[PDB]
């Protein structure tokens, strides 16, 4: 192990020494290769307080807020129903945070889990050369006053103002203001997972057999909507380690409501458009019905969760038409009868402008309204054409099931349409 | 003490630097004195109290230095790294007096 | 005794986003129907203009160099070839307890400042400083390259305590001058509306509408929005602009600036006017800090003098460490 | 957690530069975290002037615009920044990224205390929103209205007394004026749900997130895998990695009087839904709850269901 | 003693979007309310012109890819059927104050360029410069490819002062000529209009207007947009045109391209008509680069040689470094 340690040294040979100057070779050739026998192990004795290894890194909230990198795991919360860095226990790329110019200190101390355990025993293993390392016999109890140094964090509780110090509240209680910092090995996770996930081995497998149509029992996966993040800017090797496929970037994950990026400008209604009429023709509407269609609905084959999902998803569509109300109602006080009316009874009466008035001559409709349930029933009929073609359940009860679907909702639909003009 | 030209100019990435380098530089400045200032600029960026510009040697300019050899950017050695010490023998003519 | 290791402060004069629309001069008066400027598209060829290296400008590759153009799709927005005037309204507030810190660790740091800054306020109110953020306000400092050859510019600042105006401001920009704070009736009238916001608490809300005769189908100027990296050089969409809900406008902390350009007091050089105000003040344009910690005149040279050893700065730069305590801004250790 | 007694309502706030980060991971509207600590800045400054104890909070987040673009070529989404003052020689500022976000939210509160009896339900209401213009909900600015000055006024239903017909019509005026919105509350059964599922393998808590933040496109045993509603991640809290300390002996705190710990985040589920699918408005509310004997700092929609 | 490194020069003559619109001849009034020229599609297929690679130069590769069709699709601006002219209108906007950049680094190159420019404009007015671009609104050289084989082109100059006018303009463009720079009364009131516009001491603004007799039906030439390369099969899109409101226009640089082609001191051969005002004076359809920097006739080595070490350049050549600082650039990148 010691030919392994100095093997090790002797690529730092061969790295360090690769291209003799011929000026300064007097130091370069000679006493470059001079220490690294024993002196060199001693030249990191001295250079083990220059570095610490951190799981969590405080730079990435600001480059220059001087914090207090820490190394801690989290316990279980309890309530299984979260998520954390406690869930990877053994997968812990701890990223160094340091000089960029001691940094081989930790390559070298890397040498303790490469082949053999010997990661708690810095301890003992120390004067030969084969089963035991010789780092070398009377310096094998100095160096491991030092170079075990590294593994702990220097000692001191401190923050900086650019640390992001977040006040909480307590039960019956004062406040326990908390410092989150920002976790690398969980972010190092998602990218092991996410480089994968999108394109690897397997996952450009599944990906080719798109175009054959040959589907061996295989899923991918499809990220939509990351968010890239850079740290560093110009400079990011000056943090916590960027590495090469994590190259100062997080991709982040997307949270976001399903009315973004909508129809700002909103298209009005009463045109010669066939569909526009009661439910809103929208490509997030006719997404949604498609799955009522092609399968749930038309495809049967038991009564737990085929009854079940057909319930809600008729109640988001009573529901979805009311979202397709109010932005129809809102931001338009303008709305009339008199552009392109020829199949829009009623849509006057129900999606109206309110106005603070009413506006009618030769009319007195406008002034109130009572029972706008008509659209509400051509919004039936449509429910009944929504489902596009199925012959076999008129002879079951599953349309029978259907018309109480069709009917359990338009009883919440005609009760939530009342109060708009009643 | 020392300004540059390239720099304080519009606003720069990591990809913007390696282009220029793998040029002649650029106009009005020159291939080593682009990636000697950044590799004074990254050394002197990450020490704690600021009060300790003196401990910057030439082994830790290097080792900024080789972050653009990492990503592509042919560099000259010998010419950036006497470049990164007159930004740094400049950065203590200040300090005193 | 020491200074406080976090020190932090909340902006006042909080503005909102500059919207802009378009429509015909003297039709100012139902101006609350103008159509919205939109942001276009176009593509844009050019060829290399730029300098060249003395490894380059042989006339081999030069000829090579524009065989090839750049091609590019920027983004540009046009007024109406009808309209000639540009509509630019936003909201500023006057939120008020200025000298109030929003984070502090040392109370007997904290209450050495609030003596501070009440002995200032009794000595001299915020109506000097008022005064000056009133022209701001008067002339069209917030129309940064729209002011820029126009025919008239007009101030329309109302006052809102409900859905009815309080009172209401009728300005000219072009005469109010763009480098002098000279005052006026009509300004000491809106300079004791701010004063009287920032010392009490409780918001000032204003509603600041500009006018300006442009031209016929002539290009405005929205604030040009910061893509940090561009992608392939096949789309490519060099200089997009900055626009919400269709509508093409100014970030809010462009007009920020703008109200708050007021640093006539400079060691070196005031022949550059009154520009921003900022700890260790410094210019964008002009590439350069002034007020270096060299000279004496740094925001945190003058505040612990200020606060601390109770050295009082000049009574002229007693005006500029309050505003940059309006601006807010988070300090050091 | 306690059960509310009436309902404040902030009817349309529109919220200028917002936050967008919200957690190392989930990108996207801000965190709700937020609104239980803005709510708790209320109870700081009017709900011990009005006597009233202000806990609860619901999010409707009628519009949300965030300042993103993708770049040529590319599908991801990067965000946008802003310039800085310059250095104190004057080169340049460097980069930190923010992002940033305009957004138009609604929030109902819940109200415990004994000046609902003392003052009228329009002296609550106004007391809290002349306030609540000259604050900041998630980093950014609340702007005011113009032009039409229709949405300007509150609501408040006193949701203690009365029969359960007398509930449910006025609970559903409350629904027509949050119905352009889509409400968010927290689901965190589900995820101990399919966590149970998934044990085929010996996945983790992060690994089935990733498999709700999805498009798993399914070979077949092509088709896309279904969703039960519109599932999205959250940051549910925070979780301590620190023993706590003493008040004056971590260097560089806010103040010097209250302990620290440092945490994490904590991340967990969530699903956006529309308002009149919850039966009861009360379930919609937010509550911040922590033990802190352990590192627990969390803030859930209990009795949800 | 040395360039700045940030130069930046917002342009002068800044025109509009021109908007085509088309009707009859000898309609002069009428010409207000035209129905525009829109932009329409058609299909295009057509046979291999292009030079074979000497690889593919077989009878039997011609003949399998003779009959393999590449149908296309176009857009096209035509005019109606009972409409021979084409309108052509834009605004242009004369600001003036050239010498001042909009941003630089060292204030002593910034003082040392306003002398050098303020002694070119107390020695000689702009009225050289402003004789050759009123040449060029009189002309209609921002007719491009539709000046091309007319009848007869009328170029309209109004200024308006407000709402109304202040002085027209009527010109016969095919009489004035193309290559060189003509003398006038007419034209001489429009020259010192644009003078007291480029030095600053009124307000210009302009509505250019130019109608040409082309021919019932014919084709109208808008400026060509960029198309995405992509590989779609069933044929493609291959020409777009610009148009702002459904109405064939002309981009506002190709305009500006057209007013500053009054360059005619080159080192080669000044006897082959103006082309563009450009650093490094370069044509785009000739391919090569006129005022070759091996020359010391660019503008970056005219600029220094007269700004920093301090000879001056002949005045035969003083008036191109003045024109490149009314265009503008990004200098000293």
């Amino acid at each position: 192990l010691r030919q392994f340690i100095e093997s090790f040294i002797q690529e730092r040979l061969q790295g360090k020494l690769d291209k003799l100057q011929p000026d300064e070779d007097d130091k370069r050739q000679t006493l470059l290769a001079t220490h690294r026998r024993e002196a060199w192990l001693a030249d990191a004795a001295r250079r083990v307080g220059q570095l610490q290894l951190v799981t969590h890194t405080l730079k990435p909230i600001h480059p220059d807020a001087r914090g207090s990198n820490l190394h801690s795991l989290p316990q279980a919360p309890g309530q299984p129903g979260l998520a954390g860095s406690h869930e990877l226990g053994d997968r812990l790329v701890s990223d160094v945070v340091g000089n960029a110019a001691a940094l081989d200190v930790f390559k070298f101390l890397s040498l303790q889990y490469q082949g053999k355990n010997l990661l708690n025993w810095l301890t003992e293993d120390s004067a030969e050369a084969l089963q035991a390392l010789s780092d070398n016999a009377e310096q094998a109890r100095e160096w491991r006053q030092a170079f075990i140094g590294i593994t702990t964090v220097k000692g001191a509780p401190a923050s900086h103002s650019l640390a992001k110090q977040l006040y909480f509240p307590l039960p019956g209680s004062g406040y326990h203001l908390l410092a989150p910092l920002f976790p690398t090995s969980l972010v190092h996770h998602v990218h092991a997972l996410l480089r994968e996930a999108r394109f690897g081995d397997a996952a450009k497998a599944a990906r080719e057999a798109r175009s054959r149509q040959e589907s061996w029992p295989h899923g991918f996966s499809e990220y939509p909507n990351l968010a890239i993040q850079k740290f560093g800017g110009t400079k990011p090797q000056n943090i916590s380690q960027l590495n090469n496929e994590r190259r100062g970037e997080n991709w982040l994950l997307p949270s976001l409501p399903p009315n973004w990026q909508r129809q700002n400008v909103n298209a009005p209604m009463r045109h010669s458009s066939v569909f526009e009429h009661d439910f809103g023709r929208t490509p997030e509407v006719s997404r949604l019905t498609r799955t009522l269609q092609r399968f749930l609905a038309k495809t049967v084959h038991n009564n737990l969760a085929i009854r079940q999902r057909r319930a809600q998803l008729v109640a988001q569509i009573c529901d979805e038409a009311l979202q397709y109300a109010a932005r129809l109602r809102e931001l338009e006080p303008g709305w009339s009868a008199t552009p392109g009316c020829q199949l829009h009874d009623a849509e006057q009466l129900w999606l109206d402008p309110l106005r603070a008035q009413t506006d009618e001559t030769f009319l007195q409709r406008r002034l109130r309204g009572d029972w706008p349930a008509e659209v509400g029933n051509r919004f039936a009929n449509w429910l009944n054409r929504a489902v596009s073609s199925d012959s076999q359940i008129l002879g079951s009860p599953e349309a029978a099931q259907w018309s109480q679907e069709l009917s359990k909702e338009l009883t919440m639909f005609k009760e939530i349409l009342e109060d708009e003009r009643d | 003490m020392k300004v540059p030209a390239f720099f304080a100019a519009n606003i720069l990435t990591i990809e913007q630097i390696i282009e220029a380098i793998n040029n002649d530089g650029s106009a009005m400045t020159s291939a080593p004195e682009i990636a000697g200032y950044y590799a004074w600029d990254a050394a002197t960026d990450a020490l704690e109290s600021e009060n300790d510009l003196e401990q910057l040697t030439e082994d830790d300019f290097v080792a900024h230095l080789e972050v653009l050899e990492e990503r592509g950017a042919k560099i000259d050695r010998d010419a950036a790294i006497a470049v990164a010490l007159q930004f740094q023998a400049a950065a203590v003519n200040d300090l005193h007096s | 005794l020491s200074t406080a290791s976090v020190l932090a402060f909340e902006r006042k004069l909080d503005p909102s986003d500059a919207l802009m629309s378009a429509g015909a001069w003297a039709q100012r008066d139902a101006s609350q129907e103008w159509p919205a400027v939109t942001v276009r598209e176009k593509s844009v060829r050019g060829t290399i203009s730029n300098r060249l290296k003395t490894k380059d400008r042989d006339p081999a590759k030069l000829d090579a160099s524009i065989q090839s153009p750049n091609l590019q799709t920027v983004d540009v927005a046009n007024l109406p070839s009808d309209a000639d005037t540009l509509k630019v309204r936003f909201t500023l507030r006057v939120l008020g307890g200025a000298g109030t810190p929003s984070a502090c660790n040392d109370a007997a740091y904290r209450d050495k400042l609030l003596q501070t800054v009440a002995t200032y306020v009794n000595d001299q109110g915020f109506a000097e400083l008022a005064r000056r953020y009133a022209h701001n306000l008067a002339n069209a400092r917030f129309l940064w390259r729209n002011r820029v050859g126009a025919e008239a510019v007009e101030v329309r600042i109302n006052h809102i305590r409900q859905g009815e105006v309080a009172r209401a401001w009728r300005f000219d920009a072009l005469a109010i001058g763009l480098r002098d704070f000279k005052a006026d009736a009509e300004l000491d009238a809106l300079a004791e509306l701010i004063a009287s916001g920032l010392s009490g608490s409780g918001h000032v809300l204003l509603e600041v509408v500009a006018f300006a005769r442009i031209g016929d189908g002539q290009e405005v100027f929205p604030s040009q929005e910061l893509i940090l990296d561009k992608g392939d050089k096949k789309g490519q969409k060099s200089k997009t602009l900055y626009s919400v809900r269709d509508a093409a406008a100014i970030h809010s902390q462009k007009i920020g600036n703008a109200l708050r350009t007021i640093d006539t007091w400079y060691p070196d050089e005031d022949g550059l006017g009154p520009i921003a105000v900022e700890p260790y003040g410094s210019v964008t344009s002009q590439g350069k800090a002034y007020r270096q910690p060299k000279q004496k005149l740094d925001f945190y040279t003058l505040l612990d003098n200020w606060v601390l050893r109770d050295e009082a700065p000049a009574v002229e730069q007693q005006h500029y460490v309050i505003a940059n305590l309006i601006r807010g801004g988070v300090f050091g250790e | 957690v306690t059960d509310p007694e009436a309902l404040l309502l902030l009817p349309r706030l529109s919220i200028q530069n917002a936050n967008a980060i919200s957690s190392p991971l989930t990108w996207g509207f801000p965190s709700p975290g937020a609104f239980t600590g803005f709510v708790h800045a209320l109870q700081r400054r009017v709900g011990i002037s009005l006597d009233i104890e202000l806990d609860g909070v619901g999010i409707v987040c009628h519009r949300f615009e965030a300042q993103i673009s993708q770049p040529a070529g590319k599908r991801t989404k990067v965000f946008n920044l802003t310039r800085n003052p310059l250095n104190r020689d004057g080169s340049t500022a460097a980069i930190v990224e923010e992002g940033r976000a305009h957004l138009e939210v609604s929030l109902l509160l819940g109200v415990h205390g004994d000046g609902l009896d003392d003052h009228p339900a329009q002296e609550i209401a106004r007391q809290v929103q002349e306030q609540a213009g000259a604050m900041r909900l998630a980093g950014g600015s609340i702007l005011p209205w113009c032009n039409e000055r229709f949405p300007a006024p509150n609501a408040e239903l006193l949701m203690l007394g009365g029969s359960d017909e007398q509930r449910r019509k006025n609970q559903r005026r409350l629904t027509r004026r949050l119905l352009p919105g889509f409400a968010l509350v927290s689901r965190e059964a589900l995820l101990q749900q399919h966590l149970e599922t998934l044990r085929t393998t010996l996945p983790e808590a992060t690994t089935l997130d990733a498999l709700l933040d999805l498009c798993r496109i399914n070979f077949e045993p092509w088709q896309v895998r279904d969703k039960p509603g519109w599932l999205v991640p959250i940051p549910a809290g925070y979780n301590a990695l620190s023993p706590l300390y003493l008040p004056g002996e971590v260097r560089n705190a806010r103040d010097r009087e209250t302990p620290l710990r440092f945490v994490e985040n904590l991340f967990g589920l969530g699903e956006w839904l529309s308002p009149h699918r919850v039966a009861a408005l009360s379930d919609l509310l937010w509550y911040h709850h922590a033990e802190p004997d352990k590192g627990l700092y969390r803030w859930s929609t209990p009795r949800f269901v």
